[PDB]
RNA sequence: AAACUUUCAACAACGGAUCUCUUGGUUCUGGCAUCGAUGAAGAACGCAGCGAAAUGCGAUAAGUAAUGUGAAUUGCAGAAUUCCGUGAAUCAUCGAAUCUUUGAACG
RNA sequence: UGAGCCCGGGUCGAACGGCCUCUAGUGCAGAUCUUGGUGGUAGUAGCAAAUACUUCAAUGAGAACUUGAAGGACCGAAGUG
RNA sequence: GAGACCGAUAGCGCACAAGUAGAGUGAUCGAAAGAUGAAAAGCACUUUGAAAAGAGGGUUAAAUAGCACGUGAAAUUGUUGA
C-alpha cells in the first residue's frame, strides 16, 4: 500500500541530541511516541523502494 | 406462561387486551413476589415478558391491517401505512410519467416501428 | 549569549529546552564535532 | 460537586459500570480470550 | 409522587400518607411510603410483598 | 475441478465458513452415514445426526462401541453417546466429544420430517440411477 | 525439573520456591552460606542469623560492607545478616524436612546436597 | 476551562467562550472535516458507529424493496 | 587448599529468536447501484437469571410478528418436545411491526 | 583453500529437501542506525525538615508505624479546630 | 473470485473487547499484545505450610505441554564438574 509507513507525524529532533538524526514521533503518553520512523531501518517504517 | 401467536391471531380485540391485562397484573404480582426466591419464577417472568410483547404486535398487526382495509381507495394514506422504499425512490418519477410520451413520437412509433428483419449470409 | 549545552548527563536524548533558562541555546555533540572539522576544511581549502 | 444533574449521575454510574471486574462464568465460556478489564 | 401513589393504590391497594422520593447513584429511584395508621405495614408486607 | 465461478478454492475462505457457520449448516455439516441395512433399506447414505439416534462408533480410541447419541453440541462439532465417558480427577464422568463422521447410525430416530428427508434422498437418487441406466 | 537430575526421587527429599520477592543477591550469598551443611545446622545458624548473632559471608555481591568479628568464621571480614533471605530458606528448608518426614527418611542424617538461587522475572 | 461537553460529536471540545466545538463545531449545520486529516475524516467516517438504518437498507435493496406478505401466511 | 576473577562442559534460570501455523492484511479482476424531515451519518443512556468490554437490540429492549428448516442452547441454573408437531434453536430467511435522549434536529 | 556442505548424539512434533531453469522486499559489526531484551556500575548513590517518644494489655502466623489504658510532648480560636 | 504478494519487529496504525488503552486545554497524536492439549481429560485424594505455594499422587502419547502454557537461540545468571 502506497500509505504504509506514511501514516504517522514524525519529526527529526535536532543535530545536537545525543540520538541518531532520525524522525520521531511526537506525543508522549505511549510507547510510540519518541520512536524512529519513516525510514526503511526502523520497525513499523517504510520498506524500501515500495513495490510498484 | 406461554401464549401461542396463532390463538391470538384468532382471537378479536376485547380478548387480546383481557389477556394483556391479564399477564401484566400477573407480572406485576410475581415480580414483587419474585424479588424474594427468583428462580423459576425468573424464568416464568421472561415468559410473559416475551408473550406481553407478542400479544402487543398481534394488537398492532391487527389495528393496522384494519386502517389499511378502511385507507384502500384513498388518496392520502398515513406516513406510517406509506411504503417505504428510499427517499430517492419515493422522490422518483411515477412509471405512468417516467412512460408517458408525445403524441408526435406516439404517431411517429405507431406508424413506423422497428422491424423484424434479417441478413442472409 | 547563546549558550552552549553538551548532550551529557541529563540533557543526553532530551526532546527540546533543558533546565538552563536562557534566550538563546545550542546543542552539541561529538558527531558535530566532525561536521565542524569538514566545514573548516571545506573553509581553508576555498580559501 | 454537590451541585449536579441526573444525567451526569447516571453518567458516573455507567462509568462504574464499567469499572466493575470480569465474571468468572464469562472467564469459563467456550472459545473465550477474555482474561482481564482492560 | 402522584403516580407512585395513584400505582399502590391502584394495583396493591395501598394507602399512603405520604411519599419521599431519591435518584440512587446508580440511576434508579427509591420511594419511602409512609403509610395511613390504620394498616400494619408487617401485616401488607407479610401478605402482598413477601418479606419477612 | 471447479467450473463454475460462485464456488471459490479458498482455504482462508472455507476455514472461516467452517468455523463461523450458524447451527443450521452445523447441523449439515454433522451430517453422518448410515449403517449398511439402513442403506439397502431406504436408498440413502448419509443423514444429518440427531439426539434420538442409535449409533457405533468405528474410529478412536473407542474402538466399535455402540450407544444412543446424548446431545448434539452443535458449537465444536462434537456429539456426545451414551455410556462413552471418560471420569475426571473427582471421579465424575464426562461425555467424550465424539464426531459424526467417526459414527456410523444403526438405528434412526423416525418422525415425519426424517421420513420426508429420506424420501427426497431416496427420490433423487432414485432418478439418477434411471437416468444413467436408460 | 530441578538442576540436579542425578539424584534418585526416591531416596531424597526437595523443596521449591519460585517469584520469590527477596533480593536475589543476598539469597545467593545466604544460600551459599548454608550449602553443604546438615539440616539442623543450617535451621540453627539461619536462626542466629535473624537473631544476629551470626551473619553470613558476602563472597560476590558485596560492596561497601561493614567489617565484624563473625566474619571470622569463614575466613572473610564482610560479613552480613539478610533477615529476609534467611527466613524464606527457612521456609523452604522446614518444607523440605516435612516432605522428609512424609517419605520415611531420617531427619538427623540430612544434608544439603543441592541449593540453588536464579533470578525470577523483574518487577 | 475553555472546553465543556458537546452534545453532536460527544468530547469535551466547546469552547466556553465561542461556543463552538474545536472538533466537529456543533452550532454549525455541517460538521467540521478537513481533507488534510485522514485520520480525523477515517476517526468520524461513516461505518466508525451503529450503523441503525443504512445497515438495513443493503437487504431491502436485494429483495427489490418489495412490499407486503408472503402469500398464505397467518 | 578455600574464597574471588576468568575459560569450557552438563543441568537449571532470564528472554522470546528460529521453525511451523493463520477466521488477518495487500494487490488485481468481475456483476450490480442502494443514505437522510416516512428523521440519516454520528453521539448518549438503557435492556440478559447470573455481563464488564465487544456484539445485538430499544421500556414489545442479547429482542416481537411472518416464512423456511427441522430437535435444540450450553459456562452454570431452571424450563422444554410428547417426537407422529403450526414446532426447539445465541438457526436461517425476511415482505410486518416496536423503535428511549440528542444529532440536518424542527414549540 | 574458502564462503560453506554432510553425518552422529540430545530436544522436538508436521512438514521438508537435491538437481536444471525462472523470479526477488536475497547475504551486515558498524550508520551517536530501528525495535526488543539484557549486563557492569551496584545491593552502590540514596530513602529529606516539621524537636518525640515510652510501659503494659488485646487481635493476629507475623506488630516501631493495628487498637485500649497510662505517661511525656504539640497545634494554641490569624488552630494540626 | 483470484495472486510466482506478506506471514505477528512482516502485512493496513489495528490477525486480539484498535482508532482501543493512553497523552494533550484543544486542533489532534496514538501504541504493545496471536499459538496448552486430539479431547480440559485444566490435577481428585494425602501431607507441610498462616497463606502463596511445595512434596507425594493422578490425567495425558507427552507436564522435557500446568492456562508465567507449541518449538524455546543469544546476550545475561545460578549450581555442579575440570
Ligand atoms: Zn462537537
Amino acid at each position: 500500500s502506497e500509505k504504509a509507513g506514511h501514516q504517522t507525524s514524525a519529526e527529526s529532533w535536532g543535530t545536537g541530541r545525543a540520538v541518531a538524526r532520525i524522525p520521531r514521533v511526537s506525543g508522549g503518553g505511549t510507547h510510540r511516541a519518541g520512536q524512529g520512523a519513516f525510514g526503511n531501518m526502523c520497525r513499523s517504517g517504510r520498506m524500501f523502494a515500495p513495490t510498484k | 406462561g406461554k401464549v401461542k401467536a396463532g390463538q391470538l391471531w384468532s382471537k378479536n380485540k376485547e380478548e387480546l387486551t383481557k389477556i394483556l391485562g391479564e399477564l401484566k397484573t400477573e407480572l406485576s404480582q410475581l415480580r414483587i413476589q419474585k424479588i424474594s426466591s427468583s428462580g423459576a419464577k425468573l424464568n416464568k417472568i421472561h415468559d410473559l415478558r416475551k408473550s406481553i410483547a407478542r400479544v402487543l404486535t398481534v394488537i398492532n398487526a391487527k389495528q393496522r391491517a384494519q386502517l389499511r382495509l378502511f385507507y384502500k381507495n384513498k388518496k392520502y394514506l398515513p406516513l406510517d401505512l406509506r411504503p417505504k422504499l428510499t427517499r430517492a425512490l419515493r422522490r422518483r418519477l411515477s412509471k405512468e410519467d417516467a412512460s408517458r410520451v408525445l403524441e408526435k413520437t406516439k404517431k411517429r412509433l405507431t406508424h413506423f416501428p422497428q422491424r423484424k428483419y434479417a441478413v442472409k449470409a | 549569549q547563546v549558550k552552549v549545552v553538551k548532550a551529557t548527563g541529563a540533557n543526553r536524548g532530551i526532546k527540546g529546552r533543558p533546565k538552563g533558562v536562557k534566550g538563546r541555546y545550542k546543542m552539541v555533540d561529538g558527531r558535530m564535532k566532525k561536521e565542524m572539522r569538514a566545514l573548516k576544511r571545506l573553509a581553508k581549502k576555498k580559501r | 460537586p454537590s451541585h449536579k444533574t441526573f444525567r451526569i449521575k447516571q453518567k458516573l454510574a455507567k462509568a462504574q459500570k464499567q469499572n466493575r471486574p470480569i465474571p468468572q462464568w464469562i472467564r469459563l465460556r467456550t472459545g473465550n480470550t477474555i482474561r482481564y478489564n482492560a | 409522587k402522584a403516580q407512585i401513589k395513584q400505582a399502590l393504590k391502584k394495583l396493591y391497594d395501598i394507602d399512603t400518607v405520604k411519599i419521599n422520593t431519591l435518584i440512587r447513584p446508580d440511576g434508579t429511584k427509591k420511594a419511602f411510603a409512609r403509610l395511613t395508621p390504620d394498616v400494619d405495614a408487617l401485616d401488607i408486607a407479610a401478605t402482598k410483598l413477601g418479606l419477612v | 475441478m471447479k467450473v463454475r465461478p460462485t464456488v471459490s478454492s479458498s482455504r482462508r475462505k472455507a476455514r472461516k465458513a467452517h468455523f463461523s457457520a450458524p447451527s443450521s449448516v452445523r447441523r449439515v455439516i454433522m451430517s453422518a452415514p448410515l449403517s449398511k441395512e439402513l442403506r439397502e433399506k431406504y436408498n440413502v447414505r448419509s443423514i444429518p445426526i440427531r439426539k434420538g439416534d442409535e449409533v457405533q462408533i468405528v474410529r478412536g480410541a473407542h474402538k466399535d462401541k455402540e450407544g444412543k447419541v446424548t446431545s448434539v453440541y452443535r458449537l465444536k462439532y462434537v456429539i456426545h453417546v451414551e455410556r462413552v465417558t471418560r471420569e475426571k480427577a473427582t471421579g465424575q464422568t464426562v461425555p467424550i466429544g465424539i464426531h459424526p463422521s467417526n459414527v456410523v447410525i444403526t438405528k434412526l430416530h423416525l418422525d415425519k420430517d426424517r421420513e420426508n428427508i429420506l424420501a427426497r434422498i431416496k427420490a433423487g437418487r432414485e432418478q439418477v440411477a434411471k437416468a444413467k441406466g436408460k | 525439573r530441578y538442576a540436579a537430575t542425578e539424584i534418585a526421587p526416591t531416596k531424597s527429599a526437595r523443596a521449591r520456591g519460585s517469584y520469590l520477592r527477596v533480593s536475589f543477591k543476598n539469597t545467593r550469598e545466604t544460600a551459599q552460606a548454608i550449602n553443604g551443611w546438615k539440616l539442623q545446622r543450617a535451621l540453627t545458624f539461619l536462626q542466629n542469623v535473624i537473631d544476629k548473632k551470626e551473619a553470613v559471608p558476602m563472597r560476590r555481591y558485596a560492596g561497601s560492607t561493614g567489617r565484624t568479628a563473625q566474619g571470622k568464621q569463614w575466613g572473610v571480614s564482610r560479613a552480613r545478616w539478610p533477615v529476609k533471605s534467611a527466613q524464606f530458606l527457612i521456609g523452604l528448608l522446614k518444607n523440605a524436612e516435612a516432605n522428609a518426614d512424609a517419605k520415611g527418611l531420617d531427619t538427623g542424617n540430612l544434608i544439603i546436597k543441592h541449593i540453588q538461587v536464579n533470578q525470577a522475572p523483574k518487577q | 476551562k475553555t472546553h465543556g461537553l458537546c452534545r453532536r460529536c460527544g468530547r469535551r471540545s466547546l469552547h466556553n467562550q465561542k461556543k463552538v466545538c474545536a472538533s466537529c463545531g456543533y452550532p454549525a449545520a455541517k460538521t467540521r472535516k478537513y481533507n488534510w486529516s485522514e485520520k480525523a475524516k477515517r476517526r468520524k467516517v461513516t461505518g466508525t458507529g451503529r450503523m441503525r438504518y443504512l445497515s438495513t437498507v443493503p437487504r431491502r435493496f436485494k429483495n427489490g424493496f418489495r412490499t407486503g406478505v408472503p402469500k398464505g401466511a397467518r
